[PDB]
């Protein structure tokens, strides 16, 4: 019912929260608002409702947000993984 | 010669009438100028000609052949100029006033109808059109404005048309103009601000009442409405001041509650309302109802607390407030004392409470007590405090009688100082008349003998009463290791007599000393047991003649 | 025996001699008893039997000319 | 003659009881009655103390000698102090005597009966003080004036009487005969290392019975000093000293002057310091002194109990607060931990002698508050590993004194109590607390940080702390 | 009702003023 | 109304203003002499991931009656489990 | 990273910090990357692994700041006529410098400075101690710059203010800033934050305040008139209360205004009381407003002014009633005294803001007016208030409407409260109620009830216990009289008696004669009829029958035309013996009248006064022998 | 003939009978016209005069006695 959302595109990473009832189109709009891009150049891509994708408040947590995934152009994903722990 | 002069006057009037009709839209100025010429010539020539006077006939001719024929035109001119002046346009004031004075002068000689022609030619249509203009203007203002600005503009206009009338109008018609404008302005809208007033009075905004009251006083029919409305308002506030008071400190706050409300509300009437009496009377009615209602469930508690309230000043109190400030609160207390519902209810309270004052010497100063007595007298007559005065004289005399007893002592032992108080039952209300008989102890047995000789030589046809139960005295118990002083009653002291000789005493003996019934003496010994000076030899609560009691050798007091 | 103060009332007896109801001394018993004594809030004094008799005859005070009452 | 450690020989203790039959054999056995004790007493001096005329008969038969002991008192004055007029009569009848001690004894003999706890006599007070005074004026050539002593607030500014006219005029006032006698004893026995405390306690106790609390306090105040000159423990005198206030303060007679309490506490300041200094003197022997030391510690609370109830201008507390911090900076160390803040909050069981009442209550709210108002160390820890909040949660009857239990926690979270602390075996404040309602208030006052319990994860792993952390942070590993 | 200190004399040190 | 955190590893996390204003030292740098700029030069990226998560935790689950869930800390912590707040005053 | 580095030579890394902080505290443009690197380096130092390095930083920064302050002071001093102007700018810079410096490094401020400090406890109980950076950087601006220039700056600033008493003001904000800096220098202290500002600024200012206005007041008073001086003063106080709002800390207005008061007015007060007599006397209005406002500051001002005002009323009270119209003693009196109390009420609310004290003065003012007047002996005043209440309630042609009389009784109460001995008033009022209503009704019943309603609430509730039932007593009269008529139905000259049922000891008629005139002769049927009806309805109570002094109308039948004239029971019965015989002997009446001759012949003498009989014997005195004859010529 | 007015003073029957000081008829009998004053107490006029010449104070409340009206 509430899922914390993680934006991974190359270096950048963006944090916030949204409701499952929201649609992909609204999240597209939020991304455009925060990054100043047109919707066509935006392409949302996980690895009417955010729950129609397979997400739940049980998997996603304020402290343990379920790993999600996104990308940007129509170039494929290029995500640098975090550093290895010592 | 007079008739021939009239003929030539007709001739010149005809000439001037032709000259006037020749004038195109210039009729007013030239006619006025020829009017002054005519008037001055008439003055000269009537001074020459000093059946009726030539001057009056000349004035009548002047009026008949110009004023009457040209009356429609001149009236239209006047109404147009008046409408212009209402619109801010400035006409020739000199011409207008001069023509008005011409109307005044033409019919001035005739004792009958001095301005009636003057009124009918101009005043009636003028008033009609002016009333119509105020009707239209007031409708326009009410359509697109609120009450306050409308009233302020009405006042400003009232002054402006007053100025204009003083510029032109005769002194007689100011009242008529004011009446007609008043009828036009308010006669149709004085019933809307009567409901709004309830919010205005609730708003408690100082300027709001003042802005409304300036003209609400002028209108008559509305005046009763606010008076009740204001009376209801303060009555609503008064009951609000009743609720927040607590029961524990009720006597002190009750005085403060009315004072805190009375003080702040009176100045409101003086400032905004010019301190009219009618509003003050309404306050008293509601406040009396506030006083009439009693927050404590006990009836007449407000008079009941009042005696205790006054007793605080009356009783010797640690940290005494300034006697000057005391006089101030006492004079303030008089203001409340009017609102009392029943004085005799308070009088009963005051008398009973006053009893303890000379019992225990609660009053710090005897003169302060006297001040109230004089203050009360000025309020409600002599008979209201007849006993309250004879009683005071009774105690002051006792000082000399004790000295006369001291003189009698010179005229003359228990070894113990004996004190005497002499009173009067009619002055001093003690309904408790003891029916039982008490045997006097040995020590007072001496005191009785000398008093009779003392009393006989000084007083005749008299009698004195001995109430022993009310007598109180402190007694120090000697046999205690640490001496202790405790106040005990005389009836106890009679019972206390048999404890010194024998520690354990049966109940039967003490009745012989008291010579009064054991059932009431049972409460006496029971009262002694609770003090625990003696410890009962029987654990039972009930006390009979058989039961004995053991003296407590180690009792501490 | 350390200290004693005397309080005394001064009055007379020639003013009043009999009950206004029983026609006998107020201190003494009423005519029926010769008792009990009652008092009203107007401080009028009569025998309780006298008061009861007068009240059952009439609910009017002998002196205050009102409804007779009991203070205590 | 072979004696004990205190040099009391066999026949020294024979005359102590008074059985002349044994002493009669002993002296006839060519035994010397003049052997000196540890102070320096002799059988005659014991006979002077004992006052048995029967034993002295054998002593005079065997020519016993006069010896002054280490205290500096003659046996002739000992009989005067012993209140044995008959023995005085015999020794005044003795062939060899010195008149110097006779006057000195008789003046003290008169002051002996006046100040006597049980055998007090005002007749013997005047009779023997006048006889001694006439001995001074027995001769016009030599005029002996009883030297006056400096006026004292304890003495009420009285000087020693110098003439019979003064003595004759004061036969009326019993206390004046009482009051003069103390000056005689003080003037004479001041040089001697001999106490005069017993008369002053008798005077105060009667004054305690006479509501003359003003005089008894001042009289004991000098008696406090009298104990000091003799280097004698005042704690027993202090033990009764506190109990005196314990009654009348409860009776609310008068609580006017706390500035005197400053003098009282300043007096016990060095006493506790000396008590602490005594602890520095001996280590094994202070085992029982610990309780007396604890008693002095208890008096502190009871003094605070009085200090809490009495109120005055802040300057008086400023005088009071200065020596408090001295106690604070001085070691409050107690066995099994339990410093004063520990002892102030917990059930303060060692209370008695009217202190087991409302004056000294176990929950004591304000006293714990005022201790923090003094500024003591909040985060002191017992050897058990216990904290300040480790004890307050361990409180029975939470419903009783509910406001007090709430009130203390209000201040304790302030001034730096570490919210959850574990020492030795794991003891979280939730764990130590056993009453649910109390734990609720603990939950209300939590404040969330990061490391305050995040570090606790490392104990579950327990990697090498040392040489991997800044200097100051190393303790946060230790705390958790 | 008011108690008094014992002041018990030590048998070994028989002198009153010297007490332990 | 947005702030950016840069690390020594090149990553750039962005969150809202208040989540950053939780700490003290962060406001210290932001008070020093439009999108603002902050640079931590001496720290990896793992700890910044965790610190952002804690910001979310504190802002959400404050003073709520419902039982607060636990935080799944990792095994390999060592230094940050202390220094995290000893340098970022958190 | 962020661990312990093995070695860091502060002798190497200190130079970057010394380069950047100097720039910072002078408000030049700094660089962000350097800004963060500086935090990094400070944390790196604050924990040096071989030995922590804390205090060297402290010492170096102290010395650096001290040198900077002195270097500023040297340029500050050697500048004439601009010293405070440049002081302003330098201070305004250094201030913000301090806060930015503190906000730069905090870790030292809170992890090595705090942990070794001195609590306020030892501060109150008591080597220069350790302390926080910001307040050190601020405090160092005291021991170097303020003290050596203290005298110069105080003198210059006082010169500026002194010139500012003139209209123009050289400058507005600079002096405000330099004054306000004194307070803010001592930001962190335990107690008395204002002690410095009070110690070094207040005293010269206050002492200089007095003399300027002392001289100005002297100059004004020596050549000004009382009203002129009174007007002049009010402006200057407002001027100074405006002035103090600029150049001072707000919490010192009180002392300044207070000193102005005690140096402007209170010391010249001997002049103000000198003219307080006249200004009241000429009844001038304007000076009241000024005089009242000015005195209340000083306590002793009011008492004399009140006592003077009161004595003015006491004259106007009596002179308004010097003489009275005999025709209108009740009318003229109440009309005069009523308005004087009216007019002086408006004045108090108009000008003096309705002080409670003044309204007390009026009440004692009039109690010397109404409660007594010197002539006409004593007690003449309180009695006549009845007569005004009598005719106002007597049947008056063109009687005032019920509304206006109602208000008339409401206005009447105000005069009532002043009369002292109300007891005589009751007795005079009761006598009226007797003769009004029995002889002839005067006003409606409700109106007569209205007066009783006010008195009941007015004073002494239930001393009007007397007379209260009287209104009810006549009300029930005719009502039971109907019940008497019912008995009359079951069982004469058309005569019915009034019921006269009303309490003894009230309604005072008295006048009990011994003779009692015996009984009427013509008829007795009347008497028994009442008793029979009365006895059954009323039992256990007495019978009174005061048959005398009982009014009755008579219809005489000796003339052809009967006439209506008043006749009384004694008189009319004597007339009845005259019906049969014109000439009657004296003794015959005494047999019938059975009453004293004086009053019998007095009623007969009453006959002679009306000339209704002719005495046959010439002498006016009539004995038994003397006879008399009927008057045939008499008509009524 | 047209109208009479009959007036009198009605009250209880036994409340007041005669003079308190002297139990005689209120008129011309004493052990005497009705006397009145401020206190308004009525006693036999001969008794009034004798009491006054013995004691000028009121017999009931010992107040001044002035002959008010009767
Ligand atoms: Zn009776
Ligand atoms: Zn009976
Ligand atoms: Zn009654
Ligand atoms: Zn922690
Ligand atoms: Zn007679
Ligand atoms: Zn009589
Ligand atoms: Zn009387």
């Amino acid at each position: 019912m509430d899922v914390f959302l993680m934006i991974r595109r190359h270096k950048t990473t963006i944090f916030t929260d949204a409701k499952e009832s929201s649609t992909v189109f609204e999240l597209k709009r939020i991304v455009e608002g925060i990054l100043k891009r047109p919707p066509d150049e935006q392409r949302l891509y996980k690895d009417k409702t955010l729950g129609e994708c397979g997400f739940t408040s049980q998997t996603a947590r304020p402290q343990a947000p379920a790993t999600v995934g996104l990308a940007f152009r129509f170039e494929a994903l290029c995500i640098e993984p975090f550093s290895s722990p010592p | 010669l007079y008739t021939e002069t009239k003929i030539f006057l007709e001739n010149h009037v005809r000439h001037l009438h032709k000259r006037v009709l020749e004038s195109e839209e210039q009729v007013l100025v030239m006619y006025h100028r020829y009017w002054e010429e005519y008037s001055k010539g008439a003055d000269y020539m009537d001074c020459l000609y000093r059946l009726m006077e030539i001057g009056e006939l000349a004035l009548d001719m002047w009026r008949k052949l110009m004023v009457e024929p040209l009356q429609a035109i001149l009236i239209r001119m006047l109404l147009r100029e008046i409408k212009n002046d209402r619109g801010g346009e400035d006409p020739n004031q000199k011409v207008i006033h001069g023509v008005i004075n011409s109307f005044v002068h033409v019919e001035q000689y005739k004792k009958k109808f001095p301005l009636k022609f003057y009124q009918e030619i101009f005043e009636s249509p003028f008033l009609t059109e002016t009333g119509e203009y105020y009707k239209q203007e007031a409708s326009n203002l009410l359509q697109e404005s609120n009450c306050s600005q409308y009233m302020e503009k009405v006042l400003g206009r009232l002054k402006d048309e007053e100025i204009r009338c003083r510029k032109y109008l005769h002194p007689s018609s100011y009242t008529k103009v004011i009446h007609e404008c008043q009828q036009r302005m308010v006669a149709d809208h004085l019933q809307f601000l009567h409901a709004e007033c309830h919010n205005i009075i609730r708003q408690e905004k100082k300027n709001d009442m003042a802005n409304m009251y300036v003209l609400l006083r002028a209108v008559s029919t509305g005046l009763p409405h606010m008076i009740q409305e204001l009376q209801n308002h303060i009555h609503d506030e008064g009951l609000r001041a009743t609720s927040n008071l607590t029961q524990e400190n009720m006597p002190t706050l009750f005085v403060e509650s009315v004072l805190e409300v009375h003080g702040k509300f009176v100045q409101l009437i003086n400032t905004v309302l010019n301190g009219d009496q009618h509003f003050m009377s309404a306050l008293d009615k509601a406040l009396t109802s506030v006083v009439n209602y009693r927050e404590p469930k006990s009836v007449c508690k407000a008079p009941e607390l009042l005696a205790k309230y006054c007793d605080n000043l009356l009783k010797k109190s640690a940290k005494g407030m300034t006697e000057n400030e005391v006089e101030d609160r006492l004079t303030s207390f008089i203001t409340v004392f009017k609102y009392i519902d029943d004085k005799d209810v308070f009088q009963k309270f005051y008398a009973r409470m006053l009893a303890k004052r000379l019992i225990h010497g609660l009053s710090m100063s005897m003169d302060s007590e006297e001040a109230m007595i004089n203050k009360l007298k000025q309020a409600c007559g002599y008979e209201f405090t007849s006993k309250l005065h004879r009683m005071y004289t009774d105690m002051s005399v006792s000082a000399d009688l004790n000295n006369k007893f001291n003189n009698f002592i010179k005229n003359q032992d228990l070894g113990i100082s004996f004190q005497i108080y002499v009173l009067q039952a009619g002055a001093w209300p003690l309904t408790q008349a003891p029916s039982s008989t008490f045997a006097i102890p040995q020590e007072l047995e001496k005191s009785v003998q000398m008093f009779e000789l003392f009393y006989s030589q000084h007083f005749s046809g008299r009698k004195l009463t001995w109430l022993h139960y009310l007598c109180t005295g402190e007694v120090k118990m000697n046999y205690l290791g640490k001496p202790y002083v405790a106040m005990v009653t005389t009836y106890q002291m009679a019972v206390l007599l048999a404890f010194n000789n024998s520690e354990t005493v049966s109940y039967k003996e003490l009745q012989d000393s008291t010579q009064m019934n054991e059932k009431e003496l049972t409460k006496t010994i029971k009262s002694l047991l609770d003090v625990k000076m003696i410890n009962h030899d029987s654990e039972k609560e009930d006390i009979d003649a058989e039961s004995s009691f053991s003296l407590n050798m180690n009792f501490s007091s | 025996v350390k200290k004693w103060n005397a309080v005394a009332l001064w009055a007379w007896d020639i003013v009043v001699d009999n009950c206004a109801i029983c026609r006998n001394h107020i201190m003494d018993l009423c005519i029926e008893c010769q008792c009990t004594v009652a008092w009203g809030v107007c401080n009028h004094a009569f025998h309780f039997h006298c008061i009861s008799r007068w009240l059952k005859t009439r609910q009017v005070c002998p002196l205050d000319n009102r409804e007779w009452e009991f203070q205590k | 003659s072979i004696a004990n450690k205190y040099d009391n020989t066999c026949l020294m203790i024979a005359a102590y009881k008074g059985h002349t039959d044994v002493v009669r054999y002993l002296l006839e056995q060519r035994a010397d009655p003049n052997a000196k004790a540890h102070c320096g007493a002799t059988a005659l001096h014991f006979a002077a103390e004992a006052g048995h005329i029967d034993i002295v008969k054998e002593l005079i038969k065997w020519r016993a000698a006069i010896v002054v002991n280490g205290h500096g008192m003659t046996p002739l004055k000992v009989a005067a102090e012993s209140c044995k007029a008959d023995v005085v009569e015999l020794l005044l009848s003795h062939a060899d005597c010195d008149r110097r001690s006779r006057i000195e004894a008789l003046e003290l003999l008169g002051a002996s009966f006046a100040n006597d706890r049980e055998n007090y006599d005002i007749i013997k007070t005047y009779h023997y003080l006048y006889l001694a005074m006439l001995e001074r004026f027995q001769d016009g050539d030599n005029i002996l004036e009883k030297e006056v002593l400096p006026p004292i607030h304890a003495y009420g500014n009285r000087t020693e009487c110098r003439n019979p006219q003064e003595l004759e005029s004061i036969r009326q006032d019993r206390d004046a005969l009482h009051m003069e006698g103390l000056i005689v004893r003080e003037r004479i026995l001041g040089a001697d290392n001999i106490d005069v405390s017993h008369p002053i306690i008798y005077r105060g106790a009667v004054y305690a019975d006479n509501m003359e609390f003003e005089q008894c306090i001042k009289l004991w105040l000098h008696a406090l000093h009298l104990r000091q000159k003799g280097n004698r423990n005042t704690h027993k005198d202090l033990l009764r000293f506190a109990q005196v206030f314990s009654q009348m303060i409860h009776l609310n007679e008068t609580v006017k002057a706390p500035d005197i309490e400053c003098v009282l506490r300043c007096s016990v300041l060095e006493i506790e310091q000396s008590m602490n200094r005594v602890k520095n003197i001996s280590d094994a022997d202070v085992h029982n002194a610990m309780d007396n030391y604890e008693c002095n510690l208890y008096t502190f609370l009871y003094l605070v109990c009085i200090s809490t109830k009495t109120q005055c201008s802040e300057e008086d507390q400023c005088k009071i607060n200065k020596q408090i911090y001295n106690l604070i900076h001085l070691d409050p160390r107690t066995r099994e931990g339990f410093t004063l803040l520990h002892l102030a909050v917990n059930s303060n069981t060692p209370v008695d002698d009217f202190h087991t009442n409302d004056v000294c209550s176990f929950p004591n709210a304000l006293v714990t508050k005022l201790l923090l108002d003094c500024g003591a160390e909040v985060n002191a820890v017992d050897n058990e590993g216990n904290s300040a909040l480790h004890i307050i949660v361990q409180y029975n009857r939470p419903i009783s004194d509910f406001l007090t239990l709430h009130s203390i926690i209000i201040s304790l979270v302030e001034a730096g109590a570490h919210t959850d602390m574990t020492n030795k075996q794991n003891k979280t404040p939730l764990d130590k607390s056993t009453t649910g309602v109390s734990e609720i208030l603990l939950k209300t006052q939590m404040k969330m940080s990061l490391k305050c319990l995040a570090a606790r994860a490392v104990r579950a792993n327990d990697i090498n702390y040392q040489d991997q952390i800044p200097r100051t942070l190393e303790e946060f590993v230790g705390f958790h | 009702l008011f108690k008094e200190s014992e002041e018990i004399r030590t048998p070994n040190c028989n002198c009153k003023y010297c007490s332990h | 109304m947005y702030v950016k955190l840069i690390s020594s590893d090149g990553h750039e996390f962005i969150v809202k203003r208040e989540h950053a204003l939780t700490s003290g030292t962060i406001k210290a740098m932001l008070s020093g002499p439009e999108t603002n700029e902050v640079n931590f030069r001496e720290i990896p990226s793992h700890v910044l991931s965790k610190v952002c998560m804690y910001f979310t935790y504190k802002v959400r689950y404050t003073n709520s009656s419902t039982e607060i869930p636990e935080f799944p800390i990792a095994p390999e912590i060592a230094l940050e489990l202390l220094m995290a707040a000893n340098f970022l005053d958190c």
